[PDB]
DNA sequence: GTCCCTGTTCGGGCGCCG
DNA sequence: GGTCGGCGCCCGAACAGGGACTG
């Protein structure tokens, strides 16, 4: 049938005119398929023929389809969707099975021919010509920028008036997927079930009984649901011998993809092996660590793995647990060992960062993708301490907080890997740094002056003022004792340090911090610069000799 | 009712802002408000044809079952002064968003007031709807409403002339010099009022001067940080002087050091205490350009501000304390902050205030919604501060 | 202003669903 | 092979913002 439902009124942009591309070396058996297709289409009203007022005409091809069996016509409108107006998408996310209430009885099914089942408006058919080695679609065509949104929209005007009069019937609505779960006995719910099936076929659509799943494991949406447990449908991996950027590529995603239910799947090695390529086809050697990386996660993807469905009575668990090099694993469950589901945050948000910073932004990812898919947000079990989160939102100058928690003594713990006194060190040598570096040359200095006679002025070439201005604080590092006090004029340093990092994509602020883990006390003090203040006025006077004035 | 034609700036297309996601309970409630919105012809379905989209959410007022709609229509407001109502004793603030329902809005701009409801965990595509009537929330709002509300509040001024009543979005600020208690009474003779058509303290507002640490001992470290704050301050004030101070310092001299202050220092040092008291010479407000507020979080519930407009013309600098428990909650500080200081903003100048928030835009973004409570949204933009300036407007 | 460094967004490739 | 939309991740390119600098 075709749908009754009103055409959805669709223009194209402002002086743009149909596509006129012609079609392309097509192979018969696709060709056979085509006119099989095309013309019980246009018996069904579906597609009709057109003449030749229409200038207009789209490449077309097919492909197999999940079946195998049967072909999917697809169109390649890249001209026309460029030219067909702009949309508001309402697919605004997918559904998790573990966002799944626990149901008495269930029911998955699938449209019949579901896009060849919506009426395309009649004024914009004209622009969907194609011809068969001539017609039009009635209908929406695949290929098309607007066949999904406008797709969507429709399946829910559609369903309004089933769920409105069937609140306590469940329906997760994805394309024309449909779970449907109710809490009602096996028979009235094939009841309510066939009940649907009519609503939807009164509006001309088709539920083929070929794919009405009527007994568990519904297979939805790439999983597997059984009655008290779902699980992903088997993961294989790439095994090659010589890898690509795009055998890397799909490696990475196959990786993150599992990393739903698959605890501990780690990617940032393999994905560094990233940076800096051009086309997919490059082949890249594995470094060892990338190497051994994926060995942990094939060893990670051999286990038997399932999550739960969600009660609203009990409360949400998040739990996080730390990897290396800003990696962390988090699992959320509602029962202990009884994983809703798992995750993975490695993002790397900042030049420099600290383990607390890391915890912190994966907190924030956690609670907006609980809520995505719970509406609620988790109480958490982080790895750090309580006197660890205190200290950091007490003395950092950002806006910070995490939800409801508590400490688990779960190795490697976060900590805070130093700290900088608040007031100067009584006995402690006071180093006034300065860097400075020329904008033409790119030649520089960096040094100190001590309050105890000695001065260091150390050069730099192809270097940066805040670059040298680094410099002389990690020389003052490198030469001062456990216990040292640096005034430094470069605000740009003092607001990295006293952020307390850990990691940091410069080498020279890594090295900066192997050294204040290795100090007992440091005072980091600031003060205007170019201000004859002693003895910020000797340094810069030592380092601008030379490449300054 | 005859409707105003309403168009864009021009070379401006509508707003294309993505709906965030919502919780349980906040979706709920905009469902139910919507369906009635709904039965009632404010708001009407639309599907993806239009292309224009301005997020949505609700709010939970202190102590009542009722849940309030909120637009975020900044994109579109932008695309589209009692000066002694800072001097009365009380001043109350009420919604009256619910009357811009009974006008009807411009067919052709029902478009750009478009907005989509999510769904939890995507069990249902977006559920899109534009607005019929005018929106709670929008710049234009009030000045199509304007006629009407000056003829509904003739009659009250007209009685009460030592009254004070501002509009400003969906708000409505009556101030008086009134007892509390006689003001709440003369603000119930409002409410009956409008229900015929169909609490704050402006006295008590202060500024925090920037203020100079006074000390017995003086060390190299505490007077290369007095030099360091008084050279910025001279910024503001131009009268600072620190040429003593510094000369104090002259040489390379040990941080935990004892310098004397010399009679001159001293001197300088007391002069300099006078001028940060001397208000702001030369700032004046720009209606024509933004307002700007920065926010300096300097821990223990403590959180200093300054609305200005120009660098260093500071048109006011605040702080604003709360709870110092164990159990601070940062961003809610900050929120409540933010929205305290918009009140101000719109009382002294009746403009919202563009912020500068000292927080990961995620963070902020993820909660602030969970502590909101105004009809109003302010613009806002995300900053990585050096506590230099913190350390400036400390206490 | 220019140069330098930090941050954000936006679009590209893969993955996953229909 | 070759189309579309959504979401995820990850990277790089192109921005905006702010501090230090030259004569
Ligand atoms: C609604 C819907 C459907 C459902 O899929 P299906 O795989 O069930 O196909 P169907 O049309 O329902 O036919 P049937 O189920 O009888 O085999 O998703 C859409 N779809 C799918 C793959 C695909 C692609 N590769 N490019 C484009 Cl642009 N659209 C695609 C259109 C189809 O209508
Ligand atoms: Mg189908
Ligand atoms: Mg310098």
């Amino acid at each position: 049938p075709i749908s009754p439902i009103e055409t959805v009124p669709v223009k194209l942009k402002p002086g743009m005119d149909g596509p006129k591309v012609k079609q392309w070396p097509l192979t018969e058996e696709k060709i056979k398929a085509l006119v099989e297709i095309c013309t019980e289409m246009e018996k069904e009203g579906k597609i009709s023929k057109i003449g030749p007022e229409n200038p207009y005409n789209t490449p077309v091809f097919a492909i197999k389809k999940k079946d195998s069996t049967k072909w999917r016509k697809l169109v390649d409108f890249r001209e026309l969707n460029k030219r067909t107006q702009d949309f508001w998408e309402v697919q605004l996310g997918i559904p998790h099975p573990a966002g799944l209430k626990k149901k008495k009885s269930v029911t998955v099914l699938d449209v019949g021919d579901a896009y060849f089942s919506v009426p395309l408006d009649e004024d914009f058919r004209k622009y969907t010509a194609f011809t068969i080695p001539r017609y039009q679609y009635n209908v929406l065509p695949q290929g098309w920028k607007g066949s999904p949104a406008i797709f969507q929209s429709s399946m829910t005007k559609i369903l309004e008036p089933f769920r409105k009069q069937n609140p306590d019937i469940v329906i997760y609505q994805y394309m024309d997927d449909l779970y449907v779960g109710s809490d009602l006995e096996i028979g009235q719910h094939r009841t309510k079930i066939e009940e649907l099936r009519q609503h939807l076929l009164r509006w001309g659509l088709t539920t083929p009984d070929k794919k009405h799943q009527k007994e568990p494991p519904f297979l939805w949406m790439g999983y597997e649901l059984h009655p008290d447990k779902w699980t992903v449908q088997p993961i294989v991996l790439p095994e090659k011998d010589s890898w690509t950027v795009n055998d890397i590529c799909k490696l990475v995603g196959k990786l993150n993809w599992a990393s739903q239910i698959y605890p501990g799947i780690k990617v940032r090695q393999l994905s560094k092996l990233l940076r800096g390529t051009k086309a997919l086809t490059e082949v890249i050697p594995l470094t060892e660590e990338a190497e051994l990386e994926l060995a942990e996660n094939r060893e990670i993807l051999k286990e038997p793995v399932h999550g739960v469905y969600y009660d609203p009575s009990k409360d949400l668990i998040a739990e996080i647990q730390k990897q290396g090099q800003g990696q962390w694993t988090y699992q959320i469950y509602q029962e202990p060992f009884k994983n809703l589901k798992t995750g993975k945050y490695a993002r790397m948000r900042g030049a420099h960062t600290n383990d607390v910073k890391q915890l912190t932004e994966a907190v924030q990812k956690i609670t907006t993708e609980s809520i995505v898919i719970w509406g609620k947000t988790p109480k958490f079990k982080l790895p750090i301490q309580k006197e660890t989160w205190e200290t950091w939102w007490t003395e950092y100058w950002q806006a910070t907080w995490i939800p409801e928690w508590e400490f688990v003594n779960t190795p490697p713990l976060v900590k805070l890997w130093y700290q900088l006194e608040k007031e100067p060190i009584v006995g402690a040598e006071t180093f006034y740094v300065d860097g400075a570096a020329n904008r033409e040359t790119k030649l520089g200095k960096a040094g100190y002056v001590t309050n105890r006679g000695r001065q260091k002025v150390v050069t730099l070439t192809d270097t940066t003022n805040q670059k040298t201005e680094l410099q002389a604080i990690y020389l003052a590092l490198q030469d001062s004792g456990l216990e040292v006090n640096i005034v430094t004029d470069s605000q740009y340093a003092l607001g990295i340090i006293q952020a307390q990092p850990d990691q940091s994509e410069s080498e020279l602020v890594n090295q900066i911090i192997e050294q204040l883990i290795k100090k007992e006390k440091v005072y980091l003090a600031w003060v205007p610069a170019h201000k004859g203040i002693g003895g910020n006025e000797q340094v810069d006077k030592l380092v601008s000799a030379g490449i300054r004035k | 009712i005859e409707t105003v034609p309403v168009k864009l700036k021009p070379g401006m297309d509508g707003p294309k802002v993505k709906q965030w996601p919502l919780t349980e309970e906040k979706i709920k409630a905009l469902v139910e408000i919507c369906t009635e919105m709904e039965k009632e012809g404010k708001i009407s379905k639309i599907g993806p044809e239009n292309p224009y989209n301005t997020p949505v959410f609700a709010i939970k007022k202190k102590d009542s079952t009722k849940w309030r709609k909120l637009v975020d229509f900044r994109e579109l407001n932008k695309r589209t002064h009692p000066a002694g109502l800072k001097k009365k004793k009380s001043v109350t603030v009420l919604d009256v968003g619910d009357a811009y329902f009974s006008v009807p809005l411009d067919e052709d701009f029902r478009k750009y007031t478009a907005f989509t409801i999510p769904s939890i965990n995507n069990e249902t595509p977006g559920i899109r709807y534009q607005y019929n009537v005018l929106p709670q929330g929008w710049k234009g709002s009030p000045a199509i409403f304007q006629s009407s509300m000056t003829k509904i509040l003739e009659p009250f001024r007209k009685q009460n002339p030592d009254i004070v009543i501002y509009q400003y979005m969906d708000d409505l600020y009556v101030g008086s010099d009134l007892e509390i208690g006689q003001h709440r009474t003369k603000i119930e003779e409002l409410r009956q009022h409008l229900l015929r058509w169909g609490e704050l303290h402006p006295d008590k507002w202060t500024v925090q001067p920037i203020v100079l640490p006074e000390k017995d001992s003086w060390t190299v470290n505490d007077i290369q940080k007095l030099v360091g704050k008084l050279n910025w301050a001279s910024q503001i004030y131009p009268g600072i002087k620190v040429r003593q101070l510094s000369k104090l310092l002259r040489g390379t001299k040990a941080l935990t050091e004892v310098i004397p202050l010399t009679e001159e220092a001293e001197l300088e040092l007391a002069e300099n205490r006078e001028i940060l008291k001397e208000p702001v010479h030369g700032v004046y407000y720009d209606p024509s350009k933004d307002l700007i507020a920065e926010i300096q979080k300097q821990g223990q519930g403590q959180w200093t501000y300054q609305i200005y407009q120009e660098p260093f013309k500071n048109l006011k600098t605040g702080k604003y304390a709360r709870m110092r428990g164990a159990h601070t909650n940062d961003v809610k500080q900050l929120t409540e902050a933010v929205q305290k200081i918009t009140t101000e903003s719109i009382v002294i100048w009746g403009k919202t205030p563009k912020f500068k928030l000292p927080i990961q835009k995620e963070t902020w973004e993820t909660w602030w919604t969970e502590y909101w409570q105004a009809t109003w949204i302010p613009e806002w933009e995300f900053v990585n501060t050096p506590p230099l300036v913190k350390l400036w407007y400390q206490l």
